[PDB]
């Protein structure tokens, strides 16, 4: 018993020369998140950890995204609370101004929303429903319906829920071989 | 390039994954390390990483097939970005260092249950500047020897 390293590293060199090929014929999948008290940011690892099991996935913050991506997405994936009365959340703003300006989309991609709110106050999750508003309008085809996870009443359950019937969807419009028998997390059962 | 040392180390290699010991690695067994090592890739894919590898198309993968890619892919420069991926496997927390733990978790996950010594060992069979740890210049060092 045992492997020397020298060894076990050119076994997993082997893996990940795999993995990076598999990895990169994906379907490549755009999760943006806006947060103030980092709850959507959190969501929006996990949306990344489900859809790692069959896509290729990025998690990154609204204020860090370029609108001229928006020409060549697959699929879209937004996650974000909201604040003040409908506001958006710091973070958010930036691409806020942008989003609502652009009037135009060539490439119809694929999108879905999910947005953080809490019941108490009126405008729930409008900040979500706002740029959810925006997209169909801009023309791009909802993948699955905006989901609400309400501070007071089970936001995860919300999410994962939505979460997984997002995914399940993704698979079918995407083609995705083995659809029904991918295993992912145990969190998602 | 391609010392008998090199090629021997490889069919060790190989033979992590040859795990039934027949010669040949089925898309069962490559899932089950990639897995054991954090990856997750679809049956689907699996199919296509052997189908890949498999030059004679007889649907599975012999040392031969292992080594022509190995020896290939090695010398190459996507190695660079590749040789990376796999340190990651083993920094877990992403810090630059292979610490001890890391090293034994993989292995562990690998079903290779070992005591500390020998795993304290295992990482000074590359430990440049013996601090007890495997940085990734010593990585890269300990791969392409
Ligand atoms: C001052 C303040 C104002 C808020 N306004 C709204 C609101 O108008 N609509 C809503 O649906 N949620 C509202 N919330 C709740 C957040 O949306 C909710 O706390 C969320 O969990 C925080 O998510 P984050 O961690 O992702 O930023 C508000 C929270 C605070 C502290
Ligand atoms: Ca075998
Ligand atoms: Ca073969
Ligand atoms: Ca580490
Ligand atoms: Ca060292």
């Amino acid at each position: 018993r045992e492997i020397p390293l020298k060894v076990l590293v050119k076994a997993v060199l082997f893996a990940c020369m795999l993995m990076r090929k598999t990895m990169a014929s994906r379907v490549r999948v755009t999760i943006l998140f806006a947060t103030e008290t980092g709850k959507s940011e959190a969501l929006a690892w996990d949306l990344g950890a489900l859809f790692s099991c069959a896509f290729n996935p990025k998690v990154v913050c609204m204020d860090k995204y370029r609108l001229s991506c928006l020409e060549e997405e697959r699929l879209l994936l937004v996650v974000t609370s909201t604040f003040g009365n409908g506001d958006c959340p710091g973070n958010g703003e930036k691409l806020k101004k942008s989003l609502f300006m652009l009037k135009e989309l060539n490439n119809k991609f694929r999108y879905a929303v999910f947005g953080l709110g809490s019941s108490m106050y009126p405008r729930f999750c409008a900040f979500a429903h706002d740029i959810d508003q925006k997209l169909s309008h801009l023309g791009a085809s909802q993948l699955t319906p905006m989901g609400e996870g309400d501070e007071l009443s089970g936001q995860e359950d919300a999410f994962r829920s939505w979460a997984v019937q997002t995914f399940k969807a993704a698979c079918e419009t995407f083609d995705v071989r083995g659809k029904q028998h991918i295993q992912i997390p145990k969190l998602y059962t | 390039q391609l010392t008998e040392e090199q090629i021997a180390e490889f069919k060790e290699a190989f033979s992590l994954f040859d795990k039934d010991g027949d010669g040949t690695i089925t898309t069962k067994e490559l899932g089950t390390v990639m897995r054991s090592l954090g990856q997750n890739p679809t049956e689907a894919e699996l199919q296509d990483m052997i189908n890949e590898v498999d030059a004679d198309g007889n649907g599975t993968i012999d040392f031969p097939e292992f080594l022509t890619m190995m020896a290939r892919k090695m010398k190459d420069t996507d190695s660079e970005e590749e040789i990376r991926e796999a340190f990651r496997v083993f920094d877990k927390d992403g810090n630059g260092y292979i610490s001890a733990a890391e090293l034994r978790h993989v292995m562990t996950n690998l079903g290779e249950k070992l005591t500390d010594e020998e795993v304290d060992e295992m990482i000074r069979e590359a430990d440049i500047d013996g601090d007890g740890q495997v940085n990734y210049e010593e990585f890269v060092q300990m791969m392409t020897a």
